[PDB]
RNA sequence: GCCGUGCUAAGCGGGGAGGUAGCGGUGCCCUGUACCUGCAAUCCGCUCUAGCAGGGCCGAAUCCCUUCUCGAGGUUCGUUUACUUUAAG
RNA sequence: GUGGAAAAGGAUGUGGAGUUGCUUAGACAACCAGGAUGUUGGCUUAGAAGCAGCCACCAUUUAAAGAGUGCGUAAUAGCU
């Protein structure tokens, strides 16, 4: 449940994603971190099941560490409705990801137990997903 | 060869020991008397006594000195010791005491020396949190 | 940790012959076995001295060329001493007996089950529960072995039925 | 890997000032035999006597090479070594012969340990 | 059996089979008996 | 101890397919002439083996142990009837 | 029968390119031996002693025994 508390403009474009992030290309403020390898939208349910995963596994740590915070709404019109007549009601916010994107840090965890954290949050997640250590 | 581990207060009856002494092939009730005059010389405590049965069916009883930690309870003046590990320690037991209880284990260990006798001591007492001076 | 170079040998007084390019014939005290294999492997046979030879070193050749070698071992002393393999039968009114050159079982049924050997491989009661099969070949010896187990294999809340030598069986409480 | 190195020079220096060994064959390792044994020489001996048991080719020879090489028949097997720098043994040996011979395991019937010289009835 | 297309060793007695183009494994545990697929 | 005055309690059935190296019990047979409600079997009270709450007991032991019994069941054999079901002849 | 229809996920399928400990002072397996003592770790089960857990992480000669990974009504067995 992570939610901008005031947006300019309530309903905007979808956009489109190609090539890789502009930043986020390298894990900096943990020691391990995790990187997306395919682009597609995130949302909020996504980010809050995979920080629950990662907490509840560890049940310890520095902290979590996200590094996205979804910013687009995506509208959704009412079910069975002629399609056209105005663009729909906002329905949710979508952290938007590039390829070479870090999703989440790890810091003073050990190496298998971070792995076995991290495995069982990118299973909670839609895209294809890489480990990465911290140079 | 069987152990047992039979106290001076009662070893007639058959529900503390019953089948462990009746499947033996040894009389109970013919040994009792033997095993009440060996108790008597060490009578208020605990006597472990191995009972091994020759291939020419004869029957061999051997009394052995009481295990650890018994004499530390009645020094403690507590007879149940703290159950919670090495931060409940009531029983602070003097070194001329340990000693003591080692010297009377001379024989029945295989420790070393009385330095691996208080070692053992040591290791023992770390469980329930025994202060040694 | 290789067991297709190692070398194996006939003990004592057991003949081998290949009569054709990949088909063996052992025989021993007991009887005649005769076996054919692909011609790419290749058998050559000194005096009490048995080698085998592969051409390519690769995936699968490497799998032939040592069950070759496991399956001449294993069938040369086979063939020396013959094999046992042991039947014990748990249960307290189940039987077994010898009928002629037959096998008749008892266990649970109503008709008692017939078991006829034809191959020459002995099957001998030496009590009620225990049976035993006698044979030459380890193949045919675990064939007839587990086509016993078979008509009633072990049930695992009562240790009942067929079961073999000293093997364990799982144990399941029934309330 | 050079801590073999350091265990094996220990030892040879050990062997140098070792005057006396006996045959003792590490198999048949059961419990009561062995403290028996461990206890009845604490009785009869100090401590000198050692429980290793390593007895690879490379140890042997390199033991052999410098003095007493005669260990070809003991490269083999497993054999424990034990130090004599104390006293000469002679009714230790006559114990250890009796309690080989009197039950309590076999030592193959005196296999002999090159004290100065010695192959044979190690008495 | 178990017929599931994602098999894993559940106890360490496990040891998967590669067997007629579908992967078992199999273990002293017959519970833990599956084949994908 | 002749006994009398104010009062009691251990205790008021077991055996034999039973359950823990564990007693009681809601099949079964017995003497019953010894009391009643609940819990208690793909189960409960429960551990010197007494099943757990109260009361009907003059009230102490003839009812706590000892030849004081055969007998009412659990048995390798029953070649001694004979029935009944599958088959070597 | 890929070619000649398709995903998250799963795998000792296989061909290439690397990295890393053992690597003949004898490795990984196989077989033969070893598996104890304080100590039956407490304390609720008069049953638990690995059969639940407040719980330690000792020392012996061991480079072998951890107060323990396993048939086991609860220990006691060919057993790992």
């Amino acid at each position: 449940m992570l939610l901008p508390k005031r947006v300019k403009y309530r309903r905007e474009h979808r956009g489109k994603m190609r090539g890789r992030a502009k930043g986020g290309t390298e894990v900096h403020f943990g020691e391990f971190g995790i990187q997306a390898l395919e682009a597609s939208w995130i949302t909020n349910r996504q980010i809050e099941a995979a920080r629950i995963a990662m907490t509840r596994y560890m049940k310890r740590g520095g902290k979590v560490w996200i590094k996205i915070f979804p910013s687009k709404p995506y509208t959704a019109k009412p079910l069975e409705v002629r399609m056209g007549s105005g663009k729909g009601a906002p329905e949710g916010w979508v952290a938007v990801v590039k390829p070479g994107k870090v999703l989440f840090e790890i810091s003073g965890v050990s190496e298998e137990v971070a792995r076995e954290a991290l495995r069982l949050a990118s299973h909670k997640l839609p895209i294809k997903t890489k480990f990465v250590k911290r140079e | 060869v069987v152990k047992l581990q039979i106290p001076a207060g009662k070893a007639n009856p058959a529900p503390p020991v019953g089948p462990a002494l009746g499947q033996a092939g040894v009389n109970i009730m013919g040994f009792c008397k033997e095993f009440n005059a060996r108790t008597a010389d060490q009578a208020g405590l605990i006597i472990p006594v191995e009972i091994s049965v020759y291939e020419d069916r004869s029957f061999t009883f051997i009394t052995k000195t009481p295990p650890a930690a018994v004499l530390l309870k009645k020094a403690a003046g507590i007879e149940s010791g703290s159950g919670e590990p090495n931060r409940n320690k009531v029983a602070t037991v003097k070194r001329d005491k340990v000693r003591e209880i080692a010297e009377t284990k001379m024989p029945d260990l295989n420790a070393a020396d009385v330095e691996a006798a208080m070692r053992m001591v040591e290791g023992t007492a770390r469980s329930m949190g025994i202060v040694i001076e | 940790s290789r067991v297709g170079k190692k070398l194996l040998e006939i003990p004592s007084d057991v003949t081998v012959t290949l009569n054709d390019n990949n088909t063996v014939a052992v025989k021993g005290p007991k009887g005649e076995l005769t076996r054919t294999f692909h011609p790419d492997m290749e058998i050559k046979v000194e005096d009490n001295v048995l080698t085998v030879a592969r051409p390519s070193d690769q995936k699968e050749h490497r799998a032939l060329h040592g069950t070759t070698r496991s399956l001449l071992g294993n069938m040369v002393e086979g063939v020396s001493k013959g094999f046992e393999r042991g039947l014990e039968l748990v249960g307290v009114g189940y039987r077994a007996s010898k009928s002629g050159n037959k096998l008749v079982l008892n266990v649970g049924y109503s008709h008692p089950v017939e078991i006829v050997p034809e191959e020459g491989i002995e099957i001998e009661v030496p009590s009620q529960t225990k049976v035993v099969v006698k044979g030459t070949d380890k193949e045919r010896v675990g064939a007839i072995a587990a086509n016993i187990r078979a008509v009633r294999s072990p049930e695992p809340y009562k240790g009942k039925g067929i079961r073999y030598e000293g093997e364990v069986v799982r144990r399941k409480e029934g309330k | 890997a050079i801590e073999t190195k350091k265990v094996v020079v220990e030892e040879i220096a050990s062997k140098l000032k070792e005057s006396k060994s006996t045959i003792i064959v590490d198999y048949r390792g059961l419990n009561v035999s062995e403290v028996t044994e461990l206890r009845k020489q604490l009785r009869e001996a100090n401590v000198e006597f050692k429980v290793y048991k390593n007895t690879m080719t490379r140890r042997a020879v390199e033991q052999a090479e410098l003095n007493g090489l005669n260990d070809f028949l003991t490269g083999p097997n497993a054999i424990a070594f034990s130090t004599e720098d104390v006293v000469a043994p002679a009714k230790v040996l006559n114990d250890f012969a009796k309690n080989h011979e009197a039950l309590e395991i076999k030592a193959g019937v005196i296999e002999g340990k090159v004290s100065t010289v010695e192959e044979v009835k190690a008495l | 059996m178990k017929v599931r297309p994602s098999v894993k060793p559940i106890c360490e007695k496990c040891k998967v089979i590669r067997r007629k183009g579908k992967v078992m494994v199999i273990c002293e545990n017959p519970k833990h008996k599956q084949k994908q697929g």
